């Protein structure tokens, strides 16, 4: 995803990834309050990452989302640690081939 | 199932045999 | 190792119905 | 008469061409069809081999690895009509790698009524560019066809072959380029004007009946249908089903009698051949939605007076119980098909815990068996057992069966308890705390034993009584 | 698969002029499309993520945008290096797909081809074999269609084509066709006849030679 | 950052080929290598991709048996095998990392020619007229094998006025072909083929009389 | 090295009872050996009135410990050898101007 | 373990390679 | 498939130190 600059682009430290099992549509930032304990939505804090120059600065942030079930919609965004925070997206993980659907049933 | 016996694993040459058809 | 459309040679090498 | 032949049921070919006769009277198949793995075949086996009366499919097509076979048009000359109502992974049409198909030639498809067509992996497949789908079905969006000969630069189709390329097959757009419609060299792809939707039209362009599908032999009549839109019933086509019939399968009407044949006690088979069907809603269907249960004596669907009666079908026909956990597994059932045998040595709390987990059986078909329960001291847990049928026994022909209990002191309070065996008979060795005078009550009501009991006797009274508010004083 | 649709599959343009593609979606992507730029010399570059977002160092001229289920790169001022090819590309779902492309094209004035026929040169003749050679030059637009004819009888085989790009100089296009006989089926005939037609005329232009002196 | 790529990759039918894709400027083992295909006059199409990390691989069906894909951490560059080659003609392989950044492609052709040296031949008359208003002559090489030649008009000078036109494969060798327009008051052509240390260099002189 | 992040929940680090030495005979990127970033309510490293660390080597860090005083920071660079902004530390002294004691209650003013 | 990935189980002809030393 | 002695010699095809 996007780089995130502020104004004076110095010290830029932090993104943070939210993704949840989801359905359809129905997904909120504020939801079932995360507070303090039991959750409501899988986080991972990724460290802001290394500019290396001017011309061609984008070594966008980005995440290996691992331990998902197959055939899964996920609800996903980022945020910039306490500026900007992306919109939800569902993501559905792979589910079978209709090939190896067919061979599955096709073959005792 | 025999994609993930096989496929996404691998079957022996007899485990392969057994309900062939 | 066995695989996707071998998986059906493979078996008939052995079926031989 | 629409369909002047035998319905027959799903069909699943594989190996040799043999079975593949079952169809040969078949005007509807009520089903699937998946012909496949056919490694040995060769043209000359398909060279004499046809299917005229097959009209309609109403679930899927599959072919899969046949070899040999080369095109459909001689197989299934007239199929017209695949309905989907179950597909193969979203597909009401499968072709794949069917090396030596060269076309798929089935002239007289006029429609897919629900579901996409996937056709794959076939390397000697032409005549698919040809195809207007669009005329077929609603959606051609989720349809998935690649890997053809047809995707390479190698397809010669040609449809002209009378006067070639003179007032031949009719021509419809792809983007902007009008292409001719084919299915073969020699067949045409039917079109219709748009006045006549999907019921088809006759060679002269004359509509169809609007409760026909796809074609029909004359115009505007619902008994010359090739095959309906909605229901069929005496060489008819209706939009429903007339009293008395039931609509069945979505595409036939059929009466009271052939529902009822159909219910009708498949004796074992609970998983994946039996249903047993009901009436709900003028529909004759495989079991009842949820909020109903099954009125016996006419198999008619009606809402649940409370929570519905759960049937719990055994695993082999016999579960053992022997801890709070396997008891669990039973929660909320209320009918028990197969039998139960108890195994309970020790635990806590265990009446309340057996009686809210088993307290709802009200019937169980096969036998009861109570074996080796040391913890318990009586069956009072069983709160709503009526009914044990013995349709199935413990050797010996024993419907109910109790061994070794050592604690066991009662098996239902008698005075309240209605319980009623219809076969098999009554077993108890090794109970020596339960009195023969609850064993023979028990076999009154339902139409070793006490040696280390004695069985109430003689009366105590009391000499004087003193109440206190805190306090009471006994002799 | 999603099928990604675009067009114009090519476009006539002047320096300064503002032009925009589409790439038309058939099934929602969402904001997941790439625009695409690749040079004659076959590099590929990419100008714009998630549909709006405008890669480092590519120039302010190039934006992109969204209406329904069309995506649009849009060049407000174009540049003479901007005359190429570009291709969407979504990656909203597994099978990764791609536009059918757009090439830029220089816009001209229209063009007559000059057309030149060439007989087999009498040193190939020695080697056995007879090639007649037929350029059509400097022609636009770039559509044009040639015919081949032996004794006044249309020639198929044995006819190779191609077409050089866009003229650097003057933005026309030109064409040579090659029918390649033996020398011994060259002698069998006497008449060769090249015929192209093009736009800029009802009429084709006809060149031809008789096999006699030279 | 660069992903550079092999190729030139001439090969023969029935054989398979492996082309490279050697990363720099950044930690090849965080991003994904994709790999494309396009065909001459063509569109691209997505063959599959790696993980470096994992060594964990996706294809479009299409490609499935066809391609394999393959990473060697150690070097940090990265292969594509294709299989079995039967009458592809030619095609051009890029290897990009999640898209921002691509190699600059790999030509694979299909052929089963040896090495050949050129036929020259001068191209000049109409035959029996000799008129004005220009006059074009041309060059045509041909029957050669591999690509590329090198077609010059008077050793450098005289730019302007030539076409050469791409080279087509025909019966798996190549032919082709420039033409030269000049007043008709006003030449050599010149011909090199590296992959035969050859130069043949023919004076277009007009088929005629004693000149 | 020891290193503290996104640790929401806490107030103190004196959980950490008897850590009396970090050596830093390996550091975190930029040489540091104590690391302390986007703590939101940390109050507290340790009582330095009772409590001895050593930090044999490397560098301490700080940023993004909004209740975290810079004289707790301070005074921690002593005793081993974007903070505090959202907290006003100490300041004032409130006195008691009356109390009343009770079996069971006590009244304050 | 290599007994346990190749004899109690079957081992694909690559995983067989890997520690070849 | 794969076992005992067999191993050694299975590896030994594929090692060819
Ligand atoms: C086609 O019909 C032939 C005659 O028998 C009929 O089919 C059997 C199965 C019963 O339905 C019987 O009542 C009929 O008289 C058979 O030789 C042939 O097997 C039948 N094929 C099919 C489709 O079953």
């Amino acid at each position: 995803w996007e780089p995130y600059w502020p104004p004076d682009f110095r010290d830029l430290l932090g993104f943070m990834l939210f993704y949840k099992e989801a359905p359809y549509q129905n997904v909120t930032e504020f939801d079932g309050q995360d507070a303090c304990g039991s959750n409501s939505w899988t986080v991972v804090d990724i460290d802001p990452p290394l500019r290396s120059n001017d011309p061609k600065s984008q070594n966008h942030p980005g995440w290996l989302m691992r331990g998902l079930k197959p055939w899964t919609q996920y609800a996903i965004f980022v945020k910039t640690l306490v500026g900007a925070k992306s919109d939800i997206i569902y993501v559905q993980t792979d589910a079978t081939t209709f090939e190896d659907y067919l061979h599955n049933v096709v073959f005792v | 199932g025999i994609v993930e016996q096989c496929c996404a694993s691998v079957c022996s040459l007899y485990q392969l045999e057994n309900y062939c058809n | 190792h066995l695989c996707g459309s071998h998986l059906v040679e493979a078996l008939y090498l052995v079926c031989g119905e | 008469h629409l369909y002047p032949g035998e319905v027959c049921p799903g069909m699943d070919i594989r190996n040799n061409l043999t079975r593949l006769h079952e169809l040969e009277n078949c005007s509807v198949i009520e089903g699937h069809l998946q012909i496949l793995l056919m490694f040995k075949t060769r043209p000359e086996d398909f060279r004499d081999l046809s299917f005229p009366k097959l009209i309609m499919i109403t679930d899927y097509l599959l072919l899969f690895r046949v070899y040999g076979l080369e095109s459909l048009k001689d197989l299934f000359p007239n199929l017209t009509v695949i309905r989907g109502s179950r597909l193969f992974f979203n597909y009401a049409l499968v072709i794949f790698e069917m090396v030596h198909l060269k076309e798929l030639g089935l002239y007289n498809l006029m429609n897919i009524t629900r579901g996409s067509v996937r056709i794959e992996k076939n390397n000697e497949l032409c005549y698919l560019a040809t195809i207007d789908w669009s005329r077929i079905l609603d959606s051609v969006e989720d349809n998935h066809i690649v890997l053809n000969k047809d995707d390479n630069e190698e397809c010669g189709d040609i449809c002209p072959g009378t006067a070639k390329g003179k007032t031949n097959c009719p021509a419809t757009v792809i983007n902007g380029q009008f292409v001719e419609r084919c299915w073969t060299h020699s067949h045409c792809q039917k079109v219709c004007p748009t006045i006549c939707k999907s019921h088809g039209c006759t060679a002269e362009g004359l509509c169809c009946h609007s409760e026909c599908l796809g074609n029909c032999s004359q115009p505007d009549d619902p008994t010359k249908c090739v095959a309906c839109r909605n229901f069929y019933l005496d060489g008819r086509c209706v939009e429903t089903c007339p009293p008395p019939y039931y609509h069945f399968q979505d595409w036939r009407c059929v009466n009271f009698s052939f529902c009822q044949d159909l219910h009708h006690k498949c004796k074992n088979s609970r998983r994946q051949g039996c249903h047993q069907y009901v009436i709900h809603n003028n529909k004759c269907i495989p079991e009842c939605p949820s909020g109903y249960t099954m009125n016996s004596s006419n198999l008619l669907c009606t809402p649940c007076l409370g929570p519905c009666p759960k049937v719990c079908h055994l695993l082999e026909g016999e579960k053992t119980i022997d801890s709070v956990t396997s008891a669990q597994e039973l929660r909320g059932c209320t009918v028990i098909n197969g039998s139960l045998i108890i195994n309970i040595r020790g635990g806590n709390n265990l009446a309340a815990e057996l009686e809210a987990n088993l307290g709802l059986i009200e019937e169980i078909s096969g036998y009861l068996k109570i074996r080796r329960s040391y913890a318990l001291v009586s069956l009072s847990f069983f709160r709503k057992l009526r009914l044990i049928r013995g349709e199935t026994l413990e050797i010996g022909n024993y419907s109910f069966y109790a061994l070794d209990n050592q604690n066991l002191r009662q098996l239902w309070d008698w005075s309240k308890h209605n319980l009623t065996i219809t076969q098999g008979k009554l077993f108890f060795h090794y109970n020596p705390k339960l009195c023969l005078s609850e064993i023979h009550k028990m076999e009154e009501v339902s139409g070793t034993n006490g040696d280390q009991a004695s069985c109430e006797n003689e009366l105590l009274k009391f000499s004087y009584i003193r109440t206190s508010f805190d306090k009471i004083l006994l002799r | 698969d999603i099928q990604m649709t675009q067009s114009p599959s090519s476009l006539s343009a002047s320096l300064g002029e503002r032009v925009s593609l589409t790439c038309r979606a058939s099934q929602d992507i969402g904001g997941n499309l790439y625009w695409l730029q690749q040079g004659p010399d076959g590099t590929i570059k990419r100008l714009i993520y998630a549909t709006s977002s405008l890669d480092s160092g590519v120039p302010k001229r190039f934006s992109g945008s969204r209406s329904g289920s069309d995506y649009s790169l849009t060049i407000s001022s174009l540049e003479s290096e901007d005359f190429v090819d570009y291709y969407c590309l979504q990656y909203s779902s597994s099978p990764w797909t791609f536009g059918g492309g757009t090439k830029l094209e220089i816009k001209r004035a229209d063009a007559a081809p000059t057309v030149s026929i060439f007989p087999p040169s009498s040193e190939q003749l020695t080697s056995g074999g007879a090639s007649v050679v037929c350029f059509l030059n400097n022609f636009y637009p770039k559509d044009i269609n040639v015919k081949w004819k032996i004794d006044g009888s249309e020639r198929q085989n044995g006819v190779l084509n191609s077409w050089t790009d866009q003229d650097s100089k003057d933005s026309t296009y030109s064409m040579s066709s090659t029918l390649t006989l033996t020398k011994d089926e060259y002698e069998r005939h006497n008449s060769y006849t090249c015929e192209a037609t093009h736009k800029t005329s009802t009429s084709p232009i006809v060149k031809s030679f008789n096999r006699g002196e030279c | 950052v660069q992903l550079q790529q092999s190729g030139p990759e001439l090969v023969k039918p029935g054989a398979l080929v492996k082309i490279s894709c050697k990363a720099s400027g950044y930690t090849f083992t965080n991003y994904d290598i994709h790999w494309v295909k396009q065909r001459p006059g063509q569109g691209l199409e997505w063959i599959g991709w790696i993980y470096p990390g994992d060594g964990s691989t996706k294809y479009n069906e299409k490609f499935k048996g066809k391609a394999t894909l393959t990473a060697d951490k150690s070097s940090s560059t990265a292969y594509m095998h294709l299989s079995s080659l039967t009458s592809e003609k030619s095609a051009v392989y890029f290897c990009a990392r999640e898209w921002a950044y691509w190699g600059q492609g790999t030509l694979v052709t299909v052929s089963a020619a040896k090495t050949t040296a050129p036929s020259v031949y001068p191209l000049a008359p109409v035959c029996g007229d000799t008129t004005g208003s220009s006059v074009t002559l041309g060059c045509l090489v041909k029957g050669y094998f591999p690509e590329p030649v090198t077609l010059t008009w008077n050793s450098g000078s005289l730019s302007s006025g030539v076409h050469t036109f791409p080279a087509v494969l025909q019966s798996d060798l190549y032919t082709l072909s420039s033409s030269v327009t000049v007043t008709s008051s006003t030449i050599t052509c010149n011909v090199a083929h590296p992959a035969s240390s050859t130069k043949v260099d023919k004076k277009i002189e007009p088929r005629g009389p004693t000149i």
